[PDB]
């Protein structure tokens, strides 16, 4: 949206390394320094959300883009969502191997 | 948790928002530059303030980190950026004072008035006149009355206010340890802790006063040729042996010589080449000029436009009431974003600009990728030399008999190229020394050494020794000369113009070898040459991110700034000159005077 759209919410400041398919909603203040700052802005604690400033007149590489992340999990269920076939024709009075 | 690692936390929240606020600001500013109105001006002025309050605010936050503890380069690049004080570390009262002084200077240059001696009520500004009378008038006596009245009745206004100007800036700069405002100019060429590429901001003064030290001998040459033409337009009122009334010279002040073509041209039966006609031949428009400009620049290896520059770019001048400053420059606005505004006629001179001007939107395209305190060139040297040697090389004969401008065959002859380098030597060379003697005389009115009851007697005694001009009538110690000059009255600085000069002729050199050049080197054409592009390259996305005398050795092979280039490219002028010259008196002597008669 012309004006900044301010929804979108990555993250820049964390602990640790994320873990594989991990998930981190918190939104404790981060501790720079030394001192504790007991959950308040200002001096080496800051808040840990960046919001994306999108607008349209921006160049490509700072424009939105969607993503899906399709992932497939096959641990031991025999039968299960499949891809689909073409299903065939039935002929008759023919020698056939069905 | 030691005092480095909480530098890149900080500044990481740093490079965030203040890329936001920034590009809000460049928006703001460029929908105002675009579209005159009243309330685009509020729109605008609301975004700057808040800009500059969040600098200000981070710049006063930043000091906690101490300067000396920090091990990284470019983490100590970018908080020494942030730390400096600048102003306000005087008090209130001097800073008010200080700021009115300067709003006054430059409303005082803006809006000065002069008129007739006959006629008191016919009063003309500077831009809509004088500098009019002063560029195309061939009578002696209105250039005199108009440069006399310029300096004695707007000149007498500054010289109370400059005054104070030195003494405050000179207390806002010892206030951050730097013995001087001079030294303040010249700390941005300054380079620590490198082992191998240092540069003291002392040594700036040296390299300066040993680079002119060479070009003396071909400006002396110039200087003669100049006078021995001039002798014959205003006979009677120049002396075979001396020097040159300050008030034939093109221009107000003297920083151009190049209004004195058409009376001292060589060959004034051959034209120089100028292809507009065919332009308007083959209904070329506003934008094939721009096509053809992108495609020379990708021609030798760089990107193409971004894509976003075709429908937000303004390359024509809007028609019914869209009233706009359209002074042709480059903007930045970030994020990807790069634009470009200027009224595109179908001329030449434009079809050159255009070069001029994507040559700063590709420099900016490249080091995109850095900080946002380290975007900008290596020092304020390096972005129209950059500027420059793409419309130096793009208005030759060689690369416009290809794009189609110029008859297939055109056989070349010297006659036209004595011209044109001639055309060449008397912008480029005919304000080095202008430039540098006028550093020069700021430096040492900064520094103390020249106190203030001899400032015009070592101004006129150094214009009389260095530039090679005397002034037609006495000034005692109630003007101020220097102070009527747009560089002079708003504060700006002047010894990026003298390296600019140098760095500009040192790329075109370097570059001509990569791209294996045969002939002079005034018929260069880096066009269809991927080395070229590509030493450039090395050296365009760098940013601030490395000192600046290792930039340049990326390129050219060497550290400091050499004149070695400039001499090579207008060697055969020099040689003409030197042959034209059998009896006239090369150099000149500083006691004759216009009015010692
Ligand atoms: C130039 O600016 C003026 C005012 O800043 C614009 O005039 C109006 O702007 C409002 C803003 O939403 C529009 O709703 C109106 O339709 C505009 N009036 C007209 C007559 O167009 C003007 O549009 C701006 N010009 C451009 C080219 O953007
Ligand atoms: C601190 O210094 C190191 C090296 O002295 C920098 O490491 C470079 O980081 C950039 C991007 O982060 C890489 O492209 C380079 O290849 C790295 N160089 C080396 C030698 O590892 C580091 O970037 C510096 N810190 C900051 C904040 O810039
Ligand atoms: C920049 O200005 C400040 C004053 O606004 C100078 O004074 C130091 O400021 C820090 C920040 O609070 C204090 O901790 C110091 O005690 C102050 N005095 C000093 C360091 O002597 C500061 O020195 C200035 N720094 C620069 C690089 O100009
Ligand atoms: C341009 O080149 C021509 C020859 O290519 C020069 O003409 C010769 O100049 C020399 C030196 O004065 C004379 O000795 C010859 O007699 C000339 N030859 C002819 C056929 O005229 C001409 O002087 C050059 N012009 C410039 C400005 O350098
Ligand atoms: C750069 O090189 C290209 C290709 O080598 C040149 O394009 C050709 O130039 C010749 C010379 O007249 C033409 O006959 C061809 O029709 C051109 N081909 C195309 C596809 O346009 C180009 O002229 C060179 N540019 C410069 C400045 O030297
Ligand atoms: C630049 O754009 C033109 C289309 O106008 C395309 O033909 C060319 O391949 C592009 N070059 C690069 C380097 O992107």
């Amino acid at each position: 949206k012309v004006g900044g759209n301010y929804n979108y919410r990555y993250r820049l400041f964390r602990k640790s390394n994320l873990k594989p398919f991990e998930r981190d909603i918190s939104t404790e203040i981060y501790q720079a320094g030394n001192k504790p700052c007991n959950g308040v802005a200002g001096v080496n604690c800051y808040f840990p959300l960046q919001s994306y400033g999108f607008r349209p007149t921006y160049g490509v590489g700072h424009q939105p883009y969607r993503v899906v992340v399709l992932s497939f999990e096959l641990l031991h269920a025999p039968a299960t969502v499949c891809g689909p076939k073409k299903s065939t024709n039935l002929v008759k009075n023919k020698c056939v191997n069905f | 948790s030691t005092i480095e690692e909480q530098a890149k936390t900080f500044l990481d929240k740093f490079n965030h928002e203040a890329e936001d606020l920034f590009y809000q600001s460049s928006l703001a500013s460029w929908n105002y530059n675009t579209n005159i109105t009243e309330e685009n001006v509020q729109n605008m002025n609301n975004a700057g303030d808040k800009w500059s309050a969040f600098l200000k605010e981070q710049s006063t936050l930043a000091q906690m980190y101490p300067l000396q503890e920090i091990q990284n380069l470019t983490v100590k690049l970018q908080l020494q950026a942030l730390q400096q004080n600048g102003s306000s570390v005087l008090s209130e009262d001097k800073s008010k004072r200080l700021n009115t002084i300067l709003n006054t200077m430059s409303t005082i240059y803006s809006t000065g008035k002069v008129c007739n001696p006959d006629n008191p009520q016919e009063c003309l500004l500077l831009e809509p006149g004088l500098n009019e009378i002063m560029a195309n008038s061939l009578d002696y006596n209105e250039r005199l009355w108009a440069w006399e009245s310029w300096r004695s009745e707007v000149g007498k206004q500054l010289r109370p206010l400059y005054e104070e100007y030195v003494v405050l800036k000179n207390e806002m700069a010892r206030a951050n340890h730097y013995e001087d405002y001079g030294d303040y100019w010249r700390g941005d060429y300054e380079v620590n802790g490198v082992d191998g590429y240092d540069y003291s901001r002392g040594q700036l003064i040296e390299d300066v006063e040993h680079t002119f030290e060479e070009i003396k001998p071909l400006y002396e040459h110039l200087h003669a040729y100049v006078r021995a033409k001039l002798m014959n337009a205003y006979p009677s009122y120049i002396s075979p042996i001396g020097c040159l009334p300050a008030h034939l010279l093109g221009d107000m002040w003297g920083r151009f010589w190049t209004n004195l073509y058409s009376l001292t041209v060589p060959f004034g039966q051959k034209p120089n080449i100028d292809v507009t006609d065919a332009m308007v031949d083959q209904a070329w428009d506003a934008q094939r000029i721009f096509k053809e400009a992108e495609k020379f620049f990708v021609s030798v290896g760089l990107p193409n436009m971004t894509q976003g520059f075709w429908e937000n770019s303004m390359l024509t001048d809007p028609g019914n009431v869209q009233k706009a400053v359209c002074h042709p420059t480059a903007w930045d606005l970030g994020k990807g974003d790069f634009r470009i505004l200027m009224c595109t006629k179908v001329t030449m001179d434009d079809f050159l600009t255009a070069h001029h001007e994507m040559g700063h939107i590709q420099y900016d395209m490249a080091y995109a990728a850095q900080p946002f305190l380290l975007r900008n060139g290596a020092n304020e040297g390096f972005h129209e030399a950059v500027g420059e040697i793409m419309s130096l090389s793009a208005a030759t004969p060689k690369h416009l008999k290809s794009i189609g401008l110029l008859s297939p065959d055109f056989q070349e002859d010297n006659e036209t190229e004595i011209n044109f380098l001639l055309k060449q030597a008397l912008t480029i060379v005919g304000t080095l020394p202008f430039t540098y003697m006028l550093e020069k005389w700021r430096w040492m009115v900064f520094k103390g050494e020249i106190p203030k009851d001899q400032w015009m007697k070592k101004w006129w005694e150094m214009k009389r020794e260095i530039v090679g001009v005397v002034e037609p009538v006495p000034h005692d110690e109630t003007y101020c000369d220097p102070a009527s000059l747009f560089h002079v009255s708003n504060d700006y600085s002047f010894i990026r113009y003298y390296t600019r000069t140098l760095y500009q002729f040192q790329f075109q050199e370097a570059l001509c070898q990569a791209a294996k050049h045969e002939g002079p080197l005034h018929k260069c054409d880096i066009s269809n040459s991927t080395e070229a592009g590509q030493k450039l390259f090395n050296m365009l996305r760098l940013g601030k991110s490395e000192p600046w005398t290792l930039a340049l050795e990326n390129v050219v092979g060497a550290k400091n700034m050499n004149v070695r280039p400039l001499l090579n490219y207008f060697e055969p002028l020099f040689t003409w000159l030197k042959d034209q010259n059998k009896n006239s008196f090369v150099g000149w002597s500083t006691d004759w005077s216009p009015y010692a008669d």
